[PDB]
């Protein structure tokens, strides 16, 4: 079989020989040699020059050397970053994708570097690499994207109140936790409502597996059928009864409430179509719902209130 | 309405390759475990000479 | 279809083209993201 | 190495590439006529294993030339994604949210894809380039099927997930489930007596 | 347990008739493909757009409002350049010049 | 487990620094006897009709 993609990945990352602090100085060089190179190239490419045969043939040489160093470089570190990596498995990501995203931070340590300051490449590496997989751990593994920030305080917290439920024995609790971290009781309540973990619609809440949570979730927003026939209903009444008004009546509730296009006008605009001033219009309003008010045309719609 | 993902690279399925019978397997004259090496980055292949 | 009957006559199964897969998609995902986490927003 | 140096010697005469796009090509430089007039001509004339092995395969070979289909449906190029409705986020009430566990696979294979875009952006060596291909191609194995081709994609409570096979296969997909029954409204159900009147 | 995608419903007539006319505009994609975007008469038209293909693209209607062109990601370059000086790459650079072409010349 | 717990900290610990109450890790017992009083096919509730 040899499906595991682990193994199908080590078997390939344990072929290039480990390197040391004197083959790594004299890649370093080589890398930044060969980086500098193709920058002047690139600098007399430009309005340049038409240069000697032998000088362009090896400083290209030394363009493709370098990169060949610097993949030399990374092919020896993958075992390092597998070394780093291993130790943030068993939550959150998997391993493979750690691993890439630690070859990532890798490229960056390597890229982002220096030799001049006489340290082996694992010190300064490792911070890099360390960071990378955090970095993703924090960003790409929680469903709901919570930023790093609140991730951090997060697990400060979850420290905090597991160290402390050791210590104590006993749950701390949130003002405990709040006195800790130096936050608010409320605070250290709202992340720990943000560690909650969205559980999964597909879980065998039978015994057999035959009974899904997702088949017994009510829908509390679906169309309740008497609802909608109910609105229909209330529409149609109150057509009747706003006609039962007169027309300059009519015309002043409809725009008032949006009956005709479900844009609500207002004083002003119903005055200037009418071509009077809106205190006549609030006036004109007041009556007309005062005759609304009366029992006559009032209990029929008092139903779907 | 539905979306789509503009891969990077190329990809293939796992229902018409390694579904006994290969489909594939048979499609391009190649036995499953053969494939299995070359769509899972294991081994090169020429496609075509003079 | 997107609009559908009850005249359904024929249902025809076939492997689908990417060719056909950019012209269904009214769009494209590219985010790993689901729902904002404070304001609770797509 | 061996194919390192046959090609950094002899650049010229040929072309060979490593993964799906070399197969995509391969499908592109396959003639399914050709193909198929050999194989009938390996049922007409061979014989014994040959002629049933060239069945199998002439079989498939003029079924994908009957249908005028391209193979090309086998090397899956922009991948399609599932309208969000059919994979519900509901929200239990206390803020526990619920996923499909189809989200998660979706945001495996984007994770993935993402990653992979970058690094070539970057220019990695050929080994983090491959390894990431193969990633998004096991990635986007699992969605399709869960449980194939190696051990299952799993998670909490190590359970495995539930690729879109599983919502179309065995005894849970709908091809075998609520395909079969349907709870109905205007219903009801009660325990029986016997009326020695009606 | 009752739960509910956070969301709302409404219950209106999908009245046919009675609407706000639209306006659909035409954006080019990169490669050149058309994708109806129906806009609204009282609407500033935008010169580009992501389109339903998901690449940008610009009017059909001839705009070109500048790229706005962004600066760019940090280079390997650049992360190099800060701590090491053009003259001290140099002699570097020769040295490895020299090694070279002292190969060359053998 | 809590026996595994206990040495590997053990082992990471200094010694002429440590004690049983910084060895011992009680949560592992804990969750044993939980996950099986509650959450188990042989703990039912007591029928009685």
């Amino acid at each position: 079989a040899s499906a595991d993609s682990v193994r199908a990945y080590l078997k390939q990352i344990g072929k290039v020989a480990l390197l040391n602090a004197e083959e790594e100085v004299e890649l370093a060089k080589r890398i930044e040699a060969g980086l500098y190179a193709t920058q002047l190239m690139t600098e007399l490419s430009e309005r340049g020059e038409k240069l000697p045969a032998a000088q362009r043939r090896d400083m290209m040489w030394i363009c493709r050397d370098g990169d060949r160093a610097k993949n030399h470089l990374l092919e020896a570190n993958l075992r390092l970053v597998v070394s780093l990596a291993k130790r943030y498995t068993g939550r959150g990501m998997a391993f493979l994708d750690l691993i890439q995203e630690g070859n990532l931070g890798l490229i960056r340590a390597v890229e982002k570097f220096d030799y001049t300051k006489g340290y082996k490449f694992s010190t300064y590496a490792t911070w890099w690499i360390r960071q990378a997989i955090t970095r993703a751990m924090a960003d790409q593994a929680r469903t709901i994207r919570i930023p790093v920030h609140m991730v951090e305080v997060i697990n400060k917290l979850g420290r905090i109140q597991r160290e402390l439920l050791q210590d104590l024995g006993r749950e701390p609790t949130p003002e405990e936790l709040a006195k800790e971290m130096d936050i608010t009781p409320e605070k250290v309540l709202e992340i720990q409502q943000y560690a909650r973990e969205p559980i999964s619609l597909d879980q065998t809440i039978g015994d057999e597996g035959d009974s899904q949570l997702g088949d017994f979730i009510e829908d509390s927003e679906a169309v309740v059928a008497v609802d909608a026939v109910s609105f229909t209903l209330l529409q149609d009444q109150l057509q009747s009864v706003l006609d039962t008004l007169s027309e300059r009546e009519a015309g002043v509730v409809r725009l008032r409430f949006g009956l005709t296009d479900g844009q609500p006008r207002t004083l002003d605009e119903i005055g200037q179509v009418y071509g009077v001033t809106r205190e006549r219009i609030r006036q004109i309003e007041s009556k007309t719902m005062s005759k609304l008010r009366h029992p006559s045309r009032s209990q029929v719609l008092r139903d779907y209130l | 309405r539905m979306g789509h993902i503009e891969l990077a690279a190329p990809v293939t399925h796992i229902w018409y390759f390694k579904g006994v019978p290969s489909r594939l397997g048979y499609l391009l004259d190649l036995a499953p475990k053969d494939l299995e090496k070359i769509i899972y980055f294991a081994a090169y292949v020429i496609t075509s000479v003079d | 279809a997107m609009l559908d009957v009850n005249f359904f006559d024929e249902l025809r199964i076939g492997l689908a083209t990417a060719e056909d897969i950019r012209q269904w998609s009214y769009g494209e995902v590219k985010k790993p993201e689901t729902i904002n986490y404070r304001t609770l927003k797509p | 190495n061996l194919y390192r140096e046959l090609v950094d010697r002899y650049g010229e005469y040929f072309t060979g590439a490593m993964g799906a796009e070399s197969i995509q090509k391969l499908i592109e430089n396959f003639d399914i006529d050709a193909e198929a007039e050999s194989l009938r001509d390996v049922i007409r004339n061979g014989k014994g294993q040959k002629k049933l092995r060239a069945l199998k395969r002439l079989k498939v070979v003029a079924a994908f030339q009957q249908s005028g289909n391209s193979p090309m449906g086998m090397v899956l190029d922009a991948v399609p994604v599932i309208p969000p409705e059919l994979r519900p986020m509901v929200q239990l009430d206390g803020g526990r949210f619920a996923t499909s566990d189809l989200n998660d696979l979706y945001r495996r294979v984007i994770n993935r894809n993402n990653r992979l875009k970058r690094l070539i952006d970057l220019g990695a060596p050929e080994i983090i380039v491959n390894n990431e291909k193969r990633m998004l191609q096991e990635s986007v194995d699992a969605l399709f099927d869960n449980g194939r081709r190696g051990r299952p994609v799993t998670g909490p409570g190590n359970r495995p997930l539930k690729s879109l096979s599983d919502l179309l296969k065995g005894k849970q997909g709908r091809f075998r489930q609520n395909l079969l029954g349907k709870r109905v409204d205007y219903s009801g159900r009660s325990v029986i007596v016997v009326g020695p009147q009606l | 347990l009752r739960g509910s995608r956070l969301g709302a419903v409404s219950y209106e007539t999908d009245r046919n008739h009675d609407l706000a006319p639209r306006q659909i505009a035409r954006y080019r994609t990169d490669n050149g493909e058309e994708f109806e975007v129906p806009f609204a008469d009282d609407a500033e038209i935008p010169g580009t757009w992501l389109c339903r293909n998901g690449m940008e693209g610009t009017l059909i209607e001839g705009d070109l409002p500048e790229p706005k062109k962004v600066k760019p990601p940090r280079t390997h370059w650049d992360m190099l350049l800060e701590r090491r000086s053009i003259e001290e790459l140099e002699e570097l650079l020769k040295e490895r010049l020299e090694l070279i072409r002292s190969r060359r010349r053998g | 487990r809590m026996e595994r717990v206990v040495r590997e900290r053990m082992t990471t610990q200094d010694v002429e620094a440590i004690t049983p109450q910084t060895l011992i890790n009680i949560r592992p017992v804990v969750a044993a006897i939980k996950e099986f009083f509650g959450t188990s096919q042989l703990s039912q509730f007591m029928d009685q009709n």
